[PDB]
């Protein structure tokens, strides 16, 4: 869900700038996965809000995308999301998608799964 | 700036209860979200966008996000409807209204008091009252296809498009047919037992919109002291999460036993006379009886739209008429839905959207659904609460039971 992430998102932020002892935060930039369902506006909108009342109030926020990469295991072979799109994609792959060289059907994801904050602008 | 990597944990709506040796300690619920992003997207856009993007919300109940919308939006812009288009909207509702019920207290309310999991469909039981529940849900989906096309055919100042009046005959003659399958609905859920799987009744404000012959639209609202268009309070409580709202400083009750308590008197038909067969039954202190008092509203509403469907036939020739957008319009429609009352408010200012507030269902029950988790039990609980929030019938629900 969309608002729970960004509670997530929000918690962690508010964590580390507690921890650094931060007087103000300004910035966040967050990379997600595409492999993620949420709407990049409602968990932006949501975040904004949750922000309200604290020190990273008004804070600019960033959301910059993670392409899904796959890899086979039994022939080793890697490719992307965007190779099989072209014919909701994100959920739940293990159940439709293969290896377009091996009619497998395993395979591990190394890229596009999980979400995190790639940086954050502190003012102390 | 400076690029770091902290990573967000999200193993992973429910309802949390957490007990103890000494008894029950703590108990909070985080079931919807908040609709205030809508409310703040719409904002500037033009009025068919905003009710194009609106049913989005709480997509379960479709139809009636998007009636209750224009009925705001033409409330703004001062236009009213013709009795015929309001007839056939409300007819549309109706049909929204047999689906929600029929399967809401089929799929989710039997298999509680049956016990049943996994799949719902079986040869030793339950074969006929799928059937009825199959049927009605077919029945009141067809309606919704046939006067909507999410809705395309609502539209602002009247409809998109409109059937022949043969599939309005058949349409009749189905209802008829189905009239029989709601009573023995009815009847079902009439012998199962309320305020328990621990009895969970006591005093609770129910509160509704007061229409004339029914309950579906109205203009004022109907608590025991009505009002026609107000605001009542609404508080942020959070988990660590949606507003939790409080009529006259207390929690309060929206459903089928709202519309029944606060409108029995409007009532009329087959569904009028069972009322007063089982006026107990359906009483203001407990929730569960709005499952029974559902069903009660299913025949009514079938019995209902027949009436409606002859309305619309009072002017055979019919015709969607057109309006002109005006700027300060404010309208605020206070609908019923299938899950309580429906508030939308809608400020319109240039053609577009000025300002929108929008309160479903839901989160009125959500303060008496904190409220009515007076279950004593030791686990089985998680089966108990269970039953008592699927109730309220929200859109989505599973329960969680902690120790320490
Ligand atoms: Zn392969």
């Amino acid at each position: 869900h969309e608002w729970a992430l960004a509670d997530a998102i929000v918690r962690t932020v508010l964590d580390y700038a507690q921890r650094e002892g931060a007087s103000r935060v300004k910035a966040v930039r967050v990379v997600l996965g595409e492999l993620q369902d949420v709407a990049e506006d409602i968990v932006k909108f949501a975040m904004e809000q949750l922000f309200a009342g604290t020190i990273a109030e008004g804070a600019e926020i960033e959301f910059v995308e993670e392409e899904a990469v796959f890899k086979c295991r039994n022939c080793n072979y890697e490719w992307k999301l965007k190779e099989v799109k072209d014919k909701f994609i994100p959920e739940v792959v293990h159940a439709f998608l293969a290896c377009p060289k091996c009619g497998s059907h395993d395979f591990e994801v190394v890229k596009g799964r999980g979400v995190y904050v790639a940086g954050i602008k502190i003012e102390k | 700036y400076l690029p770091i990597t902290v990573d967000h944990i999200a193993r992973v709506g429910g309802v949390e209860i957490v007990v103890g040796d000494d008894g029950v300690k703590e108990v909070k619920l985080n079931i919807i979200e908040g609709p205030r992003f809508f409310e703040a997207i719409t904002l500037g856009k033009k009025l068919d966008e905003a009710l194009a993007i609106y049913p989005r919300i709480c997509s379960f109940c479709s139809a009636a996000h998007k009636l209750t919308a224009v009925e705001a939006a033409e409330k703004a812009i001062g236009f009213t409807p013709r009795e015929e288009i309001q007839a056939l909207r409300e007819v549309l509702y109706i049909g929204d209204m047999i689906e929600s019920h029929a399967l809401h207290l089929y799929l989710l309310v039997l298999p509680d008091y049956l016990g049943y999991s996994g799949p719902l469909h079986m040869i030793d039981e339950y074969k006929k009252e799928m059937s009825i529940a199959l049927d009605l849900k077919n029945l009141g989906s067809w309606m919704m296809d046939e006067l909507g096309s999410h809705q395309e055919n609502a539209v602002l100042g009247g409809f998109g498009k409109l059937p022949d009046k043969s599939v309005l005959e058949n349409m009749k003659r189905r209802l008829k047919e189905a009239l029989p399958k709601a009573e023995y609905t009815f009847e079902l859920f009439t012998k199962l037992e309320q305020y328990e799987e621990i009895t969970h009744i006591a005093v609770k404000p129910r509160n509704g919109v007061y229409g004339i012959y029914g309950d579906y639209l109205k203009a004022s609202d109907g608590n025991e002291f009505p009002s026609e268009e107000y605001r009542e309070h609404i508080k942020e409580f959070v988990v660590e999460f949606a507003k939790h709202s409080h009529y006259h400083g207390k929690p309060f009750m929206v459903g089928a036993i709202s519309r029944l308590v606060n409108n029995a008197d409007t009532l009329y038909g087959r569904a009028k006379e069972l009322y007063e067969s089982y006026k107990d039954l359906l009483r203001s202190t407990n929730p569960f009886a709005n499952n029974l008092a559902q069903a009660l509203e299913l025949v009514y509403f079938t019995e209902r739209a027949i009436d409606l469907i002859d309305e619309a036939l009072a002017k055979w020739p019919i015709r969607p008429r057109d309006e002109v957008a005006l700027k300060d319009g404010f309208g605020v429609s206070t609908t019923e839905a299938p899950r309580g009352v429906l508030v939308y408010a809608l400020k319109v200012e240039n053609g577009r959207v000025s300002y929108a507030d929008i309160i479903t269902p839901t989160a009125f029950n959500l303060a008496m659904m904190e409220q009515h988790v007076r279950m004593m039990a030791e686990k089985k609980l998680k089966l108990l609460a269970e039953m008592v929030v699927r109730a309220y019938d929200p859109c989505i629900s599973c329960s969680v039971h902690v120790a320490r």
